[PDB]
């Protein structure tokens, strides 16, 4: 099966380096190739461009060719981004290309990353609060019940959340962040689950905030 | 260098209709053995990128027969025969001609369903948090079509104006619904100074504003 797995979001502050991971798996690089491209948020995609995990042959679209390098080793492939700037911040992709030995690179992309987040800041980076979002009285409807976690207090963007270790992914809303006015962000993680159950099973929120390396199991008692 | 222009920025299609996006290419996109490399991706909400069409109108096995694609030359079209719950997000088109790759802005394909009232829920303070100095009481909205709802925050039926944030979710992939959240941040000590904290709810899909609230006690 095709797996592309990315690095952790990263932060790093103007000026600096910053270098994304991808190991590829399922497939072979005798005839596929590595794309590497972005995405703002409010902006479409750019092409960053693509490498040859044969023999580290690359190619770069002009706007990155002086401060981009591509690199491989074994099935990861490593993508360096220098003198970074603050419109650099954005979620970094890699992508699969198809080979062929005639006609060379097929004009398509297959598949994607889970893509990772870097944010180009000054700023020393802080690790999140985790507070409760109990299930009570307030919190039942038609016999569910609702409870959560509320991650506040850090800096910067993102901060990821399972339920129960993955074992929970049902009626599960994790918000988008809300900016305070300190300049950290905040959100809440929620799940719907029976109300006859608030006895027996066990709800866990696990936070992860890898700018950093922060990681908080809070358990949500009724 | 190869701009593609896609046509409708934003598409409002209602379930079991059909829908179609525009790509226009500044060049013609054909190549060497009449190969015409024109790709249309879909985009859900939190997650990658997933290639519905390769080549203007070829179709992986995986990708749903009402998903198909036509054009040449400088002009594509991407249809979807009839529009499901799961086509929510931004669909975008990726030319693979020449260098570097360009793709189109994207077009915001925003999914409409029958009213859904929201499930209305709140949560006082922790006993973790109020230690800190601050405490944040959170108001709920679960599950609600239209996007458009107003939550009040009643502090001793007092209107609240400036000490809370909110968030919406991005357009579920299942019930095409909408989820809400609100959190009202005071100090320890003006969280002390009042006694029932309250949000209000108004909806298209609520007759009477629904109104939760917890009293300190
Ligand atoms: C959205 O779909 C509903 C369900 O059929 C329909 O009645 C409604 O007219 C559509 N659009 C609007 C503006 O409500």
């Amino acid at each position: 099966q095709v797996q592309l797995v990315q690095s952790g979001a990263e932060v790093k502050k103007p000026g600096a380096s910053v270098k994304v991971s991808c190991h590829a798996s399922g497939f072979r690089f005798t005839d596929h190739y590595i794309n590497w491209l972005r995405q703002a948020p409010g902006q479409e995609f750019e092409w960053i461009g693509w490498i040859n995990p044969g023999n580290s042959v690359t190619h770069y679209a002009q706007k990155f060719q002086a401060r981009v390098t591509m690199t491989r080793f074994g099935s990861t492939i490593y993508m360096e981004l220098n003198r970074l700037r603050s419109d650099d911040t954005a979620v970094y992709y890699c992508a699969r290309e198809p080979y062929d030995f005639h006609s060379g690179l097929e004009g398509s992309l297959d598949y994607w990353g889970q893509g990772t987040l870097v944010t180009v800041s000054g700023a020393s980076t802080k690790g999140p609060s985790v507070f409760p979002l109990a299930p009570s009285s307030k919190s039942t409807s038609g016999g569910t019940a609702a409870l959560g976690c509320l991650v506040k207090d850090y800096f910067p963007e993102p901060v990821t959340v399972s339920w129960n270790s993955g074992a929970l992914t049902s009626g599960v809303h994790t918000f988008p962040a809300v900016l305070q006015s300190s300049g950290l962000y905040s959100l809440s993680s929620v799940v719907t689950v029976p109300s006859s159950s608030l006895g027996t099973q066990t709800y866990i929120c696990n936070v992860n905030h890898k700018p950093s390396n922060t990681k908080v199991d809070k358990r949500v008692e009724p | 260098d190869i701009v593609m222009t896609q046509s409708p920025l934003s598409l409002p299609v209602t379930l079991g209709q059909p829908a179609s996006i525009s790509c226009r290419s500044s060049q013609s996109l054909v190549h060497n053995y009449g190969n015409t490399y024109l790709n249309w991706f879909q985009q859900r909400p939190g997650q990658s990128p997933r290639r519905l069409i390769y080549k203007v109108s070829g179709r992986d096995s995986g990708v749903p027969d009402r998903f198909s694609g036509g054009g040449s030359g400088t002009d594509f079209t991407l249809k979807i025969s009839s529009v499901e719950a799961e086509d929510v997000g931004v669909y975008y088109c990726m030319q693979g001609t020449h260098w570097p790759r360009t793709f189109g802005q994207g077009t915001k394909l925003e999914i409409n369903r029958t009213v859904a009232a929201p499930s209305v829920f709140i949560f006082p303070p922790s006993d973790e948090q109020l230690k800190s100095g601050t405490a944040s009481v959170v108001c709920l909205l679960n599950n609600f079509y239209p996007r458009e709802a107003k939550v009040q925050w009643k502090v001793d039926n007092a209107l609240q104006s400036g000490n809370s944030q909110e968030s919406v979710t991005e357009q579920d992939s299942k019930d095409s619904t909408y989820s809400l959240s609100s959190t009202l941040t005071l100090s320890k000590a003006d969280y002390e100074k009042h006694k029932v904290y309250a949000c209000e709810v108004t909806h298209q899909g609520l007759s009477s504003p629904v109104t939760k609230s917890f009293n300190r006690g």
